[PDB]
Parts: C-alpha cells; structure tokens; sequence
C-alpha cells in the first residue's frame, strides 16, 4: 500500500492534436483510447502497475518484480523503494550499460567475451546493472549473457532495466495492485512495440505520458545513478560507491552520453568494446591514433569525419557536430579505456573502477586481495610512479600472508618488499595467531602441547 | 587456437566477400 | 493446419528443433487443453525432449496432473517394455 | 573444425584466384 501512496503516475489527457495521423494523438495512442502539461495536458493520478511479473515461455520461469513510476520522481523515494521494500542491499558497484536501440549482431567469441566477462564482473564486486529495459539491441545481449550463467541469482545480479511504460508490449495485461500479472515472451514482429527483456529482476517503467515513444527514462536514469553515487559506500573511508558506463554500439546520441559522464563531479569512467560498429568503432579509431588527446592532425580528422558520414549516413555539418563532441570526449582521454578482442571485459571493466575510484594506492591494493585479482593489480596499482606509503607494502604484504594470496605475495615480492626487512617477532606472532583463512589445526596441537607441558 | 581460427576465418571470409564487392564496383567504374 | 496437428505431427517425427522454431511461432493460437493432451502424448510416447520443450513454453507441472491423468498415463501401451504387468499382477495375487 | 576449415579454405583459394583475374584485368586497362 505504500507503493500506491508515495510514487505517482500519469495519464493522456490531451486535446488529441491529430498531427500526421487522425487515429495517432500526440501521445501516439488511438483517438479512442485515451482514459508533461505541454500539449498533452496530464493529470497526476496514484499508480495502478505494480508488483510481480511471471514470465511464461522464454527459457526459465523468473519472477522480475515491477512498479510503474512517474518520470519526474525524486530519487530519493525511489532508492528507499529498493532499500526497504525490495529488501536489496546497497551495491558496491554500480554499472550502467548504454548502446544503440536498433537490434544487432556482433562476432560469436564477442557474444562470448561479454558473456563471461560481465557476469564474472558482476559476481565479484556484487554490482547492479542498469540497461534500457526492453529486450532490443545491446539489452538482448545483456539478457542472452544472462542466459549464459544464471544460477546464483541469490547472490544479487540485480538486472533493473529502466524503460519507458510506452513502448512495453501487452501494457494492460500487466496492471495490478502487488498482485502476479503473467508476461507472455512473445514479442509480435508486426507491433512496433517491443517487449521487456525476460530475464531482468526488477524494473522502473517510466511513464511520461505518451506510449511508442522513447526519452521517457534518460532523465529519470541519470537522476538516479547521480543519486547512488552519493551515498556513502560501507567501507565509510569517504568515498561513494564506484560507476562506470559500459558502451557497445550506439548511435550518434551515445557519444554525447559520455561527455555527460566526463564532464561531471565526480567523474564517471566509460568502457567500450570493440567489434561491434557504429559509435564504439569511431570511439575507438579515435583512441588508437590520437597523440596528446586532442591535439589530432589534418589528415585522421578527414578519415573519421568521412566514416561518420558513411556509417551514421550523416551530413557534411552534421559529421562535422559529431566531431566537435568527440573532441570535447577527447580532452578526457584519461578516463576512458577502450577493449580490443585479443582476456575478457572483467579487466577493463575493473580496471575502468581503479582509474574513476582515485583512492590511495595501498587501499587499491586492499580491494585487489578482496577481489582475489593480481593481474589488475600488475597492471594498475603498481603504476609507474605510484606514490608507496612507508608500512603499507608490508601491512598488504601481511594481509596477503594471511588471506592466502600466493600470487599477491609474488607481486610484492616482485615490486619491491625486502624479505629479510619485513620479518618482526610481533610480525609472525601475529601472523601466527590470525584467524582469516583455512581452517587451522595449530590450536589442538598448541593446546596439547601446552597441556602436557606442566 | 582452432576457436580463434574459425572465428578468424569467418571474419575473413566476411572481408573477403566485402572485397569481392568492392573488386566489382572498381571494376564496373573503368 | 491447427497448431496441436503440427505439435502431433512433431511427436510422430520426433524433431523438436522443428517444434522450437515453427509450432511455437510468435502468436500462435493454443487451445485450451490441448497443450495438455501434447503433454499426455509425449509423455506416453517417450520423448524426453518434447516434455522439455512444453514445459520451456508454458504448461505448468502443478497445474497439469490430475488423478484420472496419471492413471490414463499409468495403464499405457505405446512405448516400450513394461514389467508393471507382471508385478501388479503378482501384488494382486498376493493381496487376496 | 578443420573439416569446415577446409571446405572454406577451398571456397577463399577459388576466390583469391578470382581476385588475381579480376586484378589482372583492372591493371590491363590502366
């Protein structure tokens, strides 16, 4: 019941502008059908969509519990919905997958790649993933990765897709008050309505009113993920919780997503993925041959303002605007790291998390031997010029000692770390009576021996 | 090696067709 | 033709992959049911993955079994050797 | 996979000797 009381919704109650079509309002649905104030004139009205959703069909039966919410809402009253009423913890990373709505294809070993490679992610650091909802394009392979390895859904994989309420498929078949609405997986290739992906856990349906038409959600999205980011991660050393925005694909309008992202405080680093066309192959030849950022010469610049206008099928003016974003992308070449197939996604994107959480090094280190991942560390932390604290090579060298991190003690080993100087009396008595780690027989032979001594 | 193989060498092929193409509208242009 | 035809059909050639790409086509009318008799057809017939098949699209488990329908599925004769017959015989026998 | 990647491999050798008439035949004319 606080579910109706607190978030709201609304509904088409326009002046029907008939525009091209006399059926199509400006709403899009039929003049018959119905029941922001520009030119739609909506009334706010207590939501009649939440609850629970049974997949039928589509692989295995889940359970992806739902809530119709107004797209102006603050995202403080949302994140107490996921907090107290959906009874989820708060994440320790956050990642937000964008890309292009039109359907593709990619490589096989890259539908391969961002298989494991995300949901290995996904596992380790316990994170949330925000996707577009419906089961189009870049979120089909999100889904199909999800089909990939499944099973502990219990250990929170938390799929919340953000969609607009206008384009989902079978809407009114999906109206209750916490009750079990059935979902069919059938998507009707006739309708240009698209179903929600089926293998999500939760969902933000985001009605602004019109149906059939997007930008229902992007503000809504990006209100909230700002909203995430400053809540105070658990570890309560001062820093908030980590984003990072994976990229695959995409149109023209993703490019201008990521200098959202860069020219933003905090910063959010961005990850893309190479292979799969259109925005994140420009972003990427812009990566490779680039120089000092921006500092691009004649020559590149005429080669990537000729693929923008044969891939994206832009103007002259038009690839020339595009540009101008890229460079303003360009300037933060530091925050964004590019993938290349030939290895996985979990290293950019774990890597993308080491260079936006800007922490101290030896706390990078701690969340190393959390994450039980030394080739991150190889590659990150041990950075050529990474300021060493006096004391904490040997505090991480004893919590790798005592943890059971062999490779982690190669590392220090391997960058520094004096054996003969690390060795105290105090060191190995209190590494010798530590209780992190296998399961120890030392305290029955202690005891025995203790007892048969006097 | 094999699984990068066959995925090397439909993305080859792949290219090789596109090469085909662009061989022809050459061709058809002089 | 009907789409339990095409499912009956399906069964007398067991090929599911026929089944998962055409029988289940998006917005195929079902029945009321006659998923259940399929069901009842590829259970009696032996065909595991048909069984999988229905259960992937549909058909709740719960919601299927009926006590007439499992004694209709426990007094079959198509599909293969069955010792049920001499052992029900011998436990009648024995009974009185 | 090698029983696919010889059928491919005869099928891209076919189309390289193609490719080596049609690049002929370009460079004849010019």
């Amino acid at each position: 019941s606080w579910i109706e009381r607190a978030f709201y919704k609304r509904e088409c109650v326009h002046i029907i502008p008939s525009t091209k079509d006399p059926h199509r309002c400006c709403c899009g649905r039929l003049i018959g059908q119905h029941v922001w104030s520009i030119s739609k004139h909506t009334q706010l009205s207590p939501t009649d969509a939440f609850g629970t959703i049974e997949f039928q069909g589509g692989g295995h039966s889940n359970k992806a519990m739902y809530v119709r919410v107004s797209f102006d809402t603050k995202p403080d009253l949302l994140l107490h919905l996921m907090t107290k009423e959906w009874q989820l913890e708060l994440p320790k990373l956050l990642i937000s997958v964008h890309g292009g709505l039109q359907n593709f294809e990619l490589q096989p070993k890259l539908k391969q790649v961002f298989g494991k490679g995300l949901i290995k992610a996904a596992m380790t650091t316990g994170a949330w993933i925000f996707t577009g909802g419906v089961n189009t394009g870049v979120i089909r392979h999100v889904g199909d990765a999800l089909k990939d390895h499944a099973s502990k859904s219990r250990g929170k994989i938390c799929t919340i897709g953000i969609a607009p309420w206008g384009i989902v498929e079978n809407q009114e078949d999906l109206i209750g008050r916490d009750v079990v609405r059935p979902y069919q997986t059938m998507s009707n290739p006739m309708s240009k309505l698209t179903v929600l992906n089926s293998m999500h856990s939760h969902f933000i349906l985001a009605d602004n009113g019109t149906t059939g038409k997007y930008g229902a959600e992007v503000k809504l999205r990006r209100q909230l993920e700002k909203h995430i980011s400053l809540q105070k991660i658990n570890t309560r050393i001062g820093q908030g919780v980590p984003v990072v925005a994976l990229i695959v694909e995409g149109g023209p309008n993703v490019i201008s997503i990521v200098l959202e992202y860069l020219r933003d405080t905090p910063p959010v680093p961005v990850v893309v993925c190479d292979g799969s066309g259109r925005a994140s192959d420009i972003l990427a030849f812009g990566h490779k041959y680039s120089e000092e950022g921006g500092l691009i010469n004649e020559s590149l610049r005429d080669q990537l303002l000729v693929t923008i206008q044969k891939t994206f099928t832009y103007t002259r003016t038009q690839a020339q605007h595009l540009f101008i974003i890229l460079m303003e992308c360009m300037k933060k070449k530091e925050l964004i790291t590019v993938f290349r197939m030939g290895q996985d996604i979990d290293l950019a994107i774990l890597t993308a998390l080491l260079k936006g959480a800007n922490a101290s090094a030896p706390d990078q280190l701690s969340l190393a031997l959390a994450w039980n991942r030394v080739d991150i560390a190889r590659s990150q932390i041990f950075i050529y010029g990474q300021q060493w604290p006096v004391g904490s090579l040997e505090q991480a060298m004893l919590d790798a000692l005592v943890l059971d991190r062999v490779d982690f003690v190669k590392l220090l080993i391997e960058n520094g770390v004096s054996m003969h100087r690390f060795l105290t009396i105090s060191r190995l008595e209190e590494l010798y009576n530590t209780r992190h780690g296998p399961s120890n027989t030392l305290y029955h032979l202690v005891r025995d021996v203790k007892k048969r001594e006097y | 090696r094999v699984e990068n193989m066959s995925m090397r060498l439909e993305e080859v092929n792949e290219r090789e067709h596109s090469m085909k193409a662009s061989l022809q509208t050459v061709d058809i242009r002089l």
